């Protein structure tokens, strides 16, 4: 899920 | 972007290449493609002319029963068709495939003996043999010289049933007092799509001569002629199916390796080919 | 002619022969002809040089086998010929050739030459007043008391799938594969080979089907008992001797649901008969799954039922009902059929007369058959 | 768009095979917003490129294509040479070039010639592959055809390491033609396309590779059986339909005497 | 079994032998003075020449006509009363039991091997059985290396020398942890 996660990351971080 | 004239000419090309019985919904999503019907329906005149020429297609009258096939002899220009069964010229409507005004048209009948004669052995035979068998004869004059047409098709559409098949033969044959020369092209498409997609196309041509000695001894030996190319061909395409997983699909992909036995993927993973020595 | 019919099912393996009408063949025996290999030194040995029937399998050891049959097809016509003598020899079925119509029963989607081949022999070489020729599995379907259904017809040297829906059976959706009970014989000798006991011999081969009939089992699971050691199950051999069979017993009839373990290239049982139910229009498929009549000798494995049920749920679409028939006379059901087809008055009209066939010839039996 | 979405895939659907891709790129040239989607849905005939720095054909597909360039399996480089791409990984390289080789030697065993090309990438606690098989007839015999499979598996690995689950999506494009004094010219187009599930215990003698080659030969077979049997017993059906050998006299005599027949049955049950 | 075969035609022309190791005596008269005819009806209809042979005491024997009817039990059987294929019948059925494509390069690519290949005339002799047996219009190539007694150790001293071979054999620890399993797997 490490591909998800970054997408998630970067939503998390803006 | 794309120039309009270009859509209609891509819409063309769809629509000529549809196969047999499925023309409606081809027309239907060309439209939904396009959402232009004004656009579409000058070039899609001459799109449907061709798609119901070449194809064949019956269309009822209503008011004689004969079920003339449409085809590219037979063809007056003012959107109208002669049906040489009783001599009724017709507007057909290609939208609709729709058979309007059954006009008499006068034709000289210099060759009404011939047409008749062969019409009325080849409906005789396309009864016997064929299961649906919509059929027609014509005469014309090609180049000065008198010849008489015969047109068989015979469709079964099952979209119900997820396929649709059309035979078409079409039979040139020229008079000649001497000899006279027989020249056939037969065609079939096949479409089948449950759970899948199939289309078989078949072309076949064929060339004979014959013996003109009288109109009746003439139009049975024609007749016999039908008989034996259709039944050789049908044969052929039958065994040829037979053959197919033999040879013919063979050269493709084979149903077993040349080994006969399924593969060892251990052993050909932890050892190497062992092609090494040669 | 008003004499009673007698139906003949010439399988490959074995032939049944009767009167019609009876309930079950009282005259089934091998279909083989033995000769003797052995030399004849004494005044009063056996007389003959073809022994055919029960006497084959007293002095089995005495002869060497050989089948006419292979895979429903005519080999050797002689000892066909032979064999068909014999069904109406004083041993079995006492009568002539000249009184009694024949209906014949003959392996579908076979070769033109067998057919004409067999109404020749029976037209000329027996005077029979009247021959008809059928299929083995639309007698199956009609043994059963149906008329819809598809029937798996398992023999000895062809297996079949035939879905017929009232009556007629489909010809375009037929389903044929020539790896059958003699194939898992010859599969079982070579594994009892790989156990360390040789039966080369052909009166040995017999030994082999009867270690086939008698003990052996198809497993739920292939790679399951395959990987599992099996015990090792003990075998009486006619001497005396005893043979641990092993493995063997259920790896020698997983070959008819995976023709590759020797090397044929079609498809296995299940496939075929899930091919032939879908080899026709939907709307008689959901009819076909139910009513799915297993028949022949090679169906009787123990364990057979599970497992092709198994594999078919396996290959059928979901939500579909399945449930296979085996009935218990599944070795003569298609004698049981010809039986019932022969006492209707309609086959009265479906024979082929003797001038018919003199007339005519092969065209007059190709189109009164199906 | 969905609804013209729809339009597009069921014409796409419906035109000939052969011609598959001139009319698709022909009907990119209608309703363009939809066209990479469309690409994405309809499948296509691959197409094959050299690997110079080894001199080996491989099959250029969508899962290795990288912008405007496209992975070699065998160099690991692109085409065209980017100076950023993504390689699969270490490991996954590895299985790749076993793979490679496993179904050479399976391309070779099965189609005596072709082309082949495994391409792998990472997935979710586990990878994904897609295998691709291209063999054009031979024109040394009037038969002249194509076969086209694409098999996507993906492989998720269970936590324990032993056992891993595989879920294989197969399709096959088959072109046949034939041009015989009988029949004349047959053309046999045709597309397949099957799914199926299953679990294997991932070992040293048991790899990824064996079970995942396993599963696409089980399937290969499985749909050249189909397609031999039912898909072309189907149109030689129909066919035999369209027109009778034998006179239809002869055809309701024998219907007659078999109706006979049923109703004499149905009486005795 | 033909030195057994030789045994008992020796015992029918008056010689008999029935130590165990007098069977190696037989053994050794099969080795030296055993041939192969082309036409076994042409030769058994002829009269004899009945060559001598020396056996290790001194005393001689007249051999005659059980010298070329010995080996003929690689071709028949039958001649022992089983009812087995023969040698031409065992390689002819080998190679029309495999597939149709490799039958033509099969013919082409036949070797001799073992100690029973080195009977005077056998390579002649079964080329004229083989092509009884086999379809015209196809190349038959029958070879016969010398080193057929040791052809099969060459190969596996080849084989043995690749580094593939690590890969190939059943290590002492895999048959430890699994038996006879591993070498059930590993063979096959
Ligand atoms: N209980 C059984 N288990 C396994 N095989 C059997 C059994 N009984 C009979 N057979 C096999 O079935 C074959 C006979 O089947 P049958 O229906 O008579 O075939 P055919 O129709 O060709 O005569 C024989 O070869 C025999 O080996
Ligand atoms: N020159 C020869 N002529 C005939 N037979 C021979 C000859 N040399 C060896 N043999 C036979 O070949 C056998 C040995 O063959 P060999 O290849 O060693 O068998 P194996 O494969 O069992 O080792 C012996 O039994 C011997 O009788
Ligand atoms: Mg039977």
């Amino acid at each position: 899920e490490g591909v998800l996660a970054s997408f998630f990351n970067s939503l998390l971080s803006k | 972007r794309v120039s309009d004239e270009e859509k209609v000419r891509i819409a063309a090309k769809f629509i000529t290449h549809a196969p047999p019985g499925e023309f409606n919904e081809v027309f239907n999503d060309v439209r939904l493609l396009l959402n232009n019907d004004n656009l579409l329906r000058e070039g899609a005149a001459h799109a449907f002319a061709q798609y119901n020429m070449d194809q064949f297609t019956p269309v009822k009258i209503e008011g004689y029963e004969d079920q003339v096939l449409i085809t590219e002899h037979g063809d007056l220009g003012n959107s109208r068709f002669l049906d040489p069964r009783n001599k009724i010229s017709f507007k057909f409507d290609h939208l609709r495939k729709e058979a309007s005004d059954p006009q008499p048209e006068e034709v000289d009948g210099s060759l009404k003996s011939w047409r008749e004669s062969c019409d009325s052995a080849l409906r005789a035979y396309v009864k016997d043999h064929y299961s649906n068998g919509f059929c027609t004869v014509y005469a014309k004059n090609i180049d000065g010289q008198q010849t008489i047409i015969a047109c068989i098709e015979s469709h079964q559409f099952q979209p119900k049933n997820f396929w649709n098949g059309r035979w078409r033969s079409e039979w040139k044959f020229t008079i000649t007092p001497p000899t006279a020369q027989v020249v056939g092209v037969l065609k079939i498409q096949v479409h089948y799509y449950e759970d899948g997609n199939v289309q078989l196309v078949s072309h076949k041509d064929v060339q004979d001569s014959v013996t003109v000695s009288n109109e009746a001894q003439t139009a049975k030996e024609f007749i016999k002629i039908i008989e034996h190319a259709e039944n050789e061909y049908q044969t052929a395409i039958s065994e040829n199916y037979q053959t197919m997983s033999d040879t013919t699909f063979k050269a493709l992909r084979r149903q077993l390796p040349v080994t006969r036995t399924k593969i060892d993927w251990n052993k050909i993973l932890s050892y190497k080919i062992g092609k090494e020595m040669q | 002619i008003a004499n009673q019919p007698v139906v003949i099912d010439n399988g490959s393996g074995v032939i049944k022969a009767g009167f019609a009408g009876d309930q079950i063949p009282k005259y089934c025996f091998p279909n083989y002809v033995g000769r003797p290999k052995h030399v004849r030194v004494m005044a009063g040995a056996l007389e003959g040089d073809i022994f055919i029937g029960p006497k084959a399998e007293e002095h089995r050891g005495l002869l060497s086998i050989r089948y006419p049959m292979e895979h429903g097809i005519v080999k050797d016509w002689n000892d066909m010929e032979r064999i068909w003598q014999y069904v109406y020899s004083k041993d079995q079925l006492q009568t002539f050739s000249e009184e009694h119509p024949v209906l014949l029963t003959e392996a579908p989607l076979n070769p033109r030459k067998n057919r004409e081949r067999a109404a020749e022999v029976f037209f000329e070489t027996f005077n029979v007043p009247a021959l008809f020729i059928s299929m083995q599995a639309v007698l199956s379907l009609y043994a059963t008391g149906r008329t819809t259904g598809v029937v798996l017809d398992s023999g000895d040297g062809v297996t079949h799938a035939v879905p017929i829906y009232e009556g007629f059976a489909m010809p375009h959706s037929i389903m044929r594969i020539d790896i059958a009970g003699r194939d898992v014989s010859r599969f079982l000798r070579l594994y009892l080979r790989k156990e360390g006991y040789d039966f080369h011999s052909s009166s040995e081969f017999e030994i082999v089907k009867a270690i086939k009939e008698r003990a052996c089992y198809l497993s739920i699971n292939p790679q399951k008992d395959e990987t599992l050691e099996t015990e090792k199950a003990q075998y009486y051999l006619p001497d005396g001797s005893t043979i641990e069979i092993g493995p063997s017993r259920f790896r020698a009839p997983e070959l008819l649901f995976r023709p590759d373990l020797i090397g044929e290239e079609s498809e296995g049982i299940h496939e075929v008969l899930v091919f032939a139910i879908q080899k026709s229009d939907m709307d008689l498929r959901r009819t076909l799954f139910s009513n799915i009549v297993l028949s022949g000798g090679s169906t009787l494995f123990k364990g057979f039922g599970d497992r092709l049920l198994s594999e078919v749920k396996k290959l059928a679409p979901k939500d579909v009902k399945i449930r296979i028939s085996a009935p218990q006379e599944r070795l003569y059901s298609t004698w049981i059929g010809g039986s019932i087809l022969a006492s209707l008055d309609t086959f009265k009209k479906m024979w082929v007369s003797k001038k018919e066939y003199e007339e005519d010839g092969a065209r007059s039996i190709h189109r009164k058959t199906f | 768009s969905d609804q013209q979405l729809d339009c597009a895939l069921d014409l796409m659907r419906r035109l000939p095979p052969q011609q598959i891709e001139k009319n698709l790129s022909d009907l990119i040239d209608l309703v363009p917003s939809l066209c990479e989607d469309l690409l994405s849905s309809v499948d296509q005939p691959l197409k094959i490129a050299r690997d110079k720095v080894v001199g080996k054909d491989y099959l250029l597909c969508d899962y290795n294509r990288d912008g405007d360039s496209y992975r070699s399996p065998w160099s690991n480089k692109y085409d065209p040479p980017l100076e950023d791409g993504a390689m699969p990984s270490a490991r996954l390289r590895k299985l790749e070039v076993e793979a490679n080789n496993a179904f050479d030697q399976y391309r070779d065993l099965y189609f005596e010639g072709g082309v082949s090309s495994v391409y792998l990438w990472d997935l979710d606690h586990g990878f994904a592959g897609v295998i691709l098989i291209k063999k054009a007839g031979d024109g040394s015999k009037k038969i002249k055809g194509c076969w086209d499979s694409i098999h996507v598996v993906e492989v998720q690995e269970k936590s324990s390491g032993r056992t891993a689950h595989y879920k294989l999506t197969s399709t096959v494009m088959l072109w046949l033609q034939t041009n015989k004094s009988g029949s004349g010219t047959m053309n046999l187009g045709g597309s397949l396309t099957r799914q199926m599930e299953k679990d294997e215990t991932v070992s040293d003698c048991s790899p990824h590779i064996a079970n995942i080659g396993r599963l696409v030969e089980d399937m290969e077979n499985k749909i050249r059986s189909t397609l031999n049997e039912i898909y072309f017993g189907k149109t030689k059906d129909i066919v035999n339909g369209l027109r009778s050998v034998q006179t239809f006299a002869d055809k309701s005599k024998q219907e007659a005497l078999k109706n006979d027949l049923v109703e004499a049955l149905k009486r005795k049950q």
